[PDB]
């Protein structure tokens, strides 16, 4: 596929977890082929496999294709049939149910400057026990919810539970050879106020305590790592996860001999 | 997973 990934994922034995957090630090990467092009971070909280995975997705995205702009902007996602008739994003397809229009779906955000001013995208989403109805909010606010009535495999709770980065390479380079940035264009390495993060990587389990798994509890993808790549930065109160890059130049050159 |  033309998409690639800086991404983490926390597998859980079944499908009990009954929420999950995530802080995004935003950015406004730059797209080398904006006419189809995309780069996104987020979180992806799923049950099932196959043509039965459900999913419920939320973060910020810069993609014109869809928005009419380059500005990194709030959306959501999800899925009942693991991408193959069902879902779609924000407000386009009956699915989510927005109860409080204080913040917009879709809305613009500022994006933190490279070694300067910091801005972040703070999301929590809660499984409702008595209807089974996830609920989204923002910033500790209240916007609305993915009701189970869409879904079949996460009425009960989640199995896995994933953050980070993506691009959509439109190109055809498999994500492999295009400037196209992830996250803020610049490599985990380079850190705070430099690399994008996410933090709060946090979830809730079936008895309804908050954990914040260690940074050993969850598996990696980054399968052009030369492009896009992640670090785990763990601080004295909670751990990051550094993400993105510029991507690769296209600077093959080889011809047999 | 969903992602990746
Ligand atoms: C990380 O995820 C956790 C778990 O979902 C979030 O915790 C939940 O936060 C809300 C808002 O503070 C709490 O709601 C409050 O409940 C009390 C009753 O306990 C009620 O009196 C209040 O009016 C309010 O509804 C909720 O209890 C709490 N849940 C747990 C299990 O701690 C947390 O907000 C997330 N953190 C971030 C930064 O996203
Ligand atoms: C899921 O697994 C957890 C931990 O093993 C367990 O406590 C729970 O009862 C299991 N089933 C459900 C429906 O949560
Ligand atoms: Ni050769």
């Amino acid at each position: 596929t033309n998409h690639q990934y800086a991404v983490i994922a926390y597998f859980y034995g079944n499908a009990s977890l009954q929420g999950a957090n995530a802080t995004i630090n935003i950015w406004e990467p730059n797209l080398k082929n904006p006419n189809g092009d995309f780069s996104l971070t987020q979180i992806w909280i799923s049950a099932g496999s196959g043509s039965s995975l459900n999913t419920i997705e939320a973060g910020w995205q810069v993609y014109p294709g869809r928005t009419g702009d380059s500005q990194p902007r709030f959306f959501i996602y999800w899925t009942a049939d693991g991408y193959t008739s069902t879902g779609c994003y924000d407000l386009t397809c009956p699915g989510f149910v927005q109860t409080n229009n204080y913040y917009a779906i879709g809305m613009a955000l500022q994006p933190s400057v490279y070694g300067g001013q910091q801005y972040e995208l703070n999301e929590s989403i809660q499984r409702d026990p008595a209807t089974g109805n996830w609920w989204l909010y923002l910033w500790g606010t209240v916007v609305g919810y993915w009701p189970a009535s869409i879904y079949n495999s996460i009425t009960n709770g989640a199995d896995t539970v994933e953050w980070g980065g993506e691009i959509y390479d439109s190109s055809g380079t498999g994500g492999f050879h295009t400037t196209t940035q992830m996250g803020s264009g610049h490599f985990p390495t380079e850190g705070y106020g430099k690399a994008s993060y996410v933090r709060d990587l946090q979830c809730v389990d079936t008895y309804g305590n908050v954990i914040s798994p260690t940074a050993n509890s969850f598996q990696g993808i980054a399968p052009a790592p030369n492009c896009y790549n992640y670090q785990f930065q763990q601080g004295s109160s909670e751990l990051y996860l550094f993400y993105g890059g510029p991507g690769c130049q296209a600077i093959a050159h080889h011809h047999h001999h | 997973g969903g992602g990746g």
